[PDB]
């Protein structure tokens, strides 16, 4: 059965002809406007709402006409704002200086007026999820929200707690002029002399400096990080930083700030039991190392961690070794056995990326990036960063060494750079990871994959005669837990304290207080020696001082874990999870690029679901991956307390 | 960047087939008036091209050429190489000389 639309011009004509009109026939008049349809034995009138004159030039075209022009000039000028970045990178020069200071001036100014040009394309009329949320991002004015001074002073604010850090230095008391910067002068005495009288005094004097002179401008810093975020619709700065997370109008995968905060106190609610264990097992090494410095039950010090911030417990892997008479697992000595290079260790993390299916990439990365320091004549920087300068181009930057910490560092890097070109498809707004947490993740996934012994016996990097015994495998998982899970408490405690920070639940006389009450009852770190709120030992981070969100980091080790066990599931791995393998897997790199591939356009939650099945994040590949570790440390805790005590101190 | 090179990324209609649009007429993506300058919903159709050493393979300045053939009531004019064999004498054999 089949029926069409009848026109009139009057309803005159309309009611005279209705007889001929067949069930099923639209009936429509000029004069009213009104349309009806033919039914058994009369018209029914058709619901229409107001008449809308004929906008042919909706929102929507001219927000896809002007981010699509936005898009093209854009790419131009941040591919050659990363030109001159990584021209400065690889060779730091008086011009090269001035570079940055043009193109990034030029890139800011560029960047508010299609943020300004944006204003006026209101997300309410807009149906396209890709245009709405690209044109959010445009429309993310951050700290030119607020007044032109707001911004002003919090930019100076910014920029003199960032050079504060930088030049934090302290001198001896016997040698003023003997001064040690943070990095690496107070880092490399710290994390290899284990006196507690030099580790204490330059965690004190450190706090004592920088703390000191931080603390009124980490308080102006956050007052105005609340005002501009207030402007921008958050409770604080922390929901702010939160609101990359959030999910909006996608249903069945909608995520909310608050959720996330939900889901990560619940995360680390069920970590507790093998932190604890961890962390008593690392206080029953302490004692034996030493034992008039920490109490069986009290929290560990401060110090004494191997980072002054309590971050990584790595540095005391050697000092908490499972067993120190086993050799370590490391086939650096077989590279240069083999006589190989930076060239050879990239040449071969590029093999492994092709063993795990996915497709070669092109060579004008391996012509364009430097895998070793350029000699003296130009100075470069080492650390190790993903170059997303567009157009096809790819770089990193990375002083690699003949070494396994570079080779997995360089596979780390090249798993950045193999995600950024994976999503070549979206737009330059669209570019990017899903999260903050997603791009570290990807890197650090494979790389453990080719830190396994697996991998290294079939490229020929450890000898296939290698013995895989229980001892050295719960060495490695206790690296792994002290380098990864021991980071967990700090990361989750700071992002939490910086969130209420913000959000000023804890008053400012406080703040310090409560971070060491949560270093003690959360983290199980107690400071050595006490202090006042003049102290702001949490801004003493990095990236709190240089305004990075630091949930980044126990978001990605979720992440990373839940890749990692989706990985061996499609993998079919069979053992232990810290010895699972995908290299030689092509239906696993196939599974990961179903998601590479994918960007930033789809929410992060069912990315996460397409990996491993779950649209929330779970700790489940954490007990797999750590299970002979957690009954090893659950044996050897007849000694061990598990947990700690708030009470006991250092000083008291 | 080449920027020497430009592209119609907007236009009114699509193109008839063989047909070349070189107006530089600027681009009206809304209802306001253009009134010969860009601006809020007006922008230039004829974006430039960027072309550097370091770009993307499918990003690089690739030089395509189409050849059409046309065939009409005029006499045919470009034909092919007609390749010649050589020459044989006093053999009796199956000859072609110009059709």
């Amino acid at each position: 059965g089949s029926s069409g639309v009848r026109l009139w011009a009057t309803r005159q004509a309309m009611l005279g002809q209705v007889h001929e009109v067949p069930e099923g026939w639209l009936i429509f008049v000029a004069e009213q406007e009104e349309l009806y349809v033919r039914v058994q034995n009369g018209f029914r009138k058709v619901q229409l709402e107001a008449r809308t004159p004929l906008p042919r030039s909706t929102i929507e075209e001219q927000a896809k006409t002007f981010l699509d022009k936005f898009n093209h000039e854009a790419e131009d000028l941040f591919y050659q704002s990363s030109l001159a970045s990584w021209n400065y990178n690889t060779n730091i020069t008086e011009e090269n200086v001035q570079n940055m200071n043009n193109a990034g001036d030029k890139w800011s100014a560029f960047l508010k007026e299609q943020s300004t040009l944006a204003q006026m394309y209101p997300l309410q009329e807009i149906q396209n999820l890709t245009v709405k949320l690209q044109l959010q991002a445009l429309q993310q004015n951050g700290s030119s929200v607020l007044s032109e001074d707001k911004s002003k002073r919090l930019n100076t604010i910014l920029n003199t707690m960032s050079t504060i850090y930088s030049t934090g230095k302290v001198c001896n008391p016997d040698n003023p002029q003997e001064c040690l910067l943070l990095e690496p002068g107070l880092n490399e005495i710290m994390a290899n002399s284990l006196d507690y009288n030099e580790r204490l005094w330059a965690w004190e004097s450190w706090r004592s400096e920088v703390g000191k002179q931080l603390r009124p401008l980490y308080e102006e810093y956050v007052v105005l990080k609340n005002e501009m975020a207030r402007a921008n619709h958050y409770e604080d700065y922390g929901d702010y930083w939160r609101g990359d997370y959030e999910v909006n109008g996608v249903d069945g995968y909608d995520y909310s700030r608050g959720q996330l905060i939900e889901d990560v106190e619940h995360t680390f609610e069920e970590i507790k039991p093998l932190y604890e264990h961890l962390h008593a097992y690392v206080r029953a090494k302490l004692m034996n190392a030493y034992p008039s410095y920490i109490s069986p039950i009290g929290c560990l010090p401060a110090h004494l961690l191997g980072d002054m911030w309590g971050r990584f417990w790595t540095n005391l892997y050697s000092l908490t070794v499972p067993f120190g008479q086993k050799p370590n697992i490391d086939v650096t000595d077989a590279m240069v056995d083999q006589a190989w290079d930076a060239q050879r260790i990239f040449k071969e993390a590029e093999k492994f990326f092709v063993s795990v299916g996915l497709p070669n990439m092109t060579q004008g990365f391996w012509e364009n990036s430097m895998l070793t320091d350029p000699g003296n004549v130009q100075k470069a920087v080492c650390h190790p960063t993903a170059w997303d300068l567009g157009k096809g181009d790819f770089r990193i930057l990375m002083c690699t060494k003949v070494t396994m910490d570079d080779f997995l560092t360089a596979h780390h890097e090249m798993g950045h750079i193999q995600y950024d070109m994976a999503y070549a498809a979206q737009p330059f707004l669209l570019r990017n990871g899903a999260n903050e947490g997603f791009h570290e993740a990807v890197g650090e996934i494979m790389s453990l994959s080719a830190a396994t012994p697996k991998h290294l016996k079939s490229i020929g990097l450890l000898s296939p005669d290698f013995q895989e015994d229980n001892e050295t495998e719960i060495n490695f998982l206790l690296k792994q837990a002290l380098t990864i899970v021991g980071t967990l408490p700090f990361t989750y405690m700071l992002e939490k304290w910086r969130w209420m920070v913000f959000k000023g639940e804890i008053p400012k006389d406080q703040w310090m207080k409560k971070w060491w009450e949560m270093k003690r009852e959360i983290v199980g770190v107690v400071e050595p020696v006490p202090h006042d709120e003049t102290y702001c030992d949490p801004a003493s981070l990095f990236h709190v001082s240089n305004d990075y969100s630091f949930i980044r980091y126990y978001t990605r080790t979720l992440y990373q874990f839940q890749f990692q066990e989706a990985l061996c599931q499609a993998a079919k791995h069979e053992g232990p999870l810290h010895k699972c393998d995908i290299s030689n897997s092509t239906e696993a790199g196939q599974k990961l690029f179903n998601m590479l591939r994918l960007g930033k356009s789809e929410p992060w939650t069912l990315a996460l679901e397409n990996v491993v099945g779950a649209k929330n994040m779970n700790v489940r590949p954490l007990l797999n991956y750590f299970e002979p570790l957690f009954t090893w440390l659950k044996d050897q805790n007849k000694n061990s307390f598990v947990g700690w005590s708030t009470d006991w101190s250092p000083y008291a | 960047g080449n920027y020497n090179y430009l592209y119609r990324l907007f236009r009114k209609s699509n193109l008839k087939p063989f047909e070349r649009d070189i107006s530089t007429e600027i681009y009206q993506a809304g209802s306001t008036p253009c009134n010969g300058v860009e601006g809020f919903n007006c922008y230039f159709p004829l974006q430039s091209y960027g072309f550097q050493p370091t770009n993307g393979v499918g990003y690089q300045p690739y030089r395509v050429v189409v050849l059409s053939f046309e065939l009409l009531h005029a006499p045919a004019t470009v034909c092919g190489p007609k390749k010649s064999t050589n020459l044989v004498k006093n053999k009796c054999v199956n000859f072609n000389f110009n059709g």
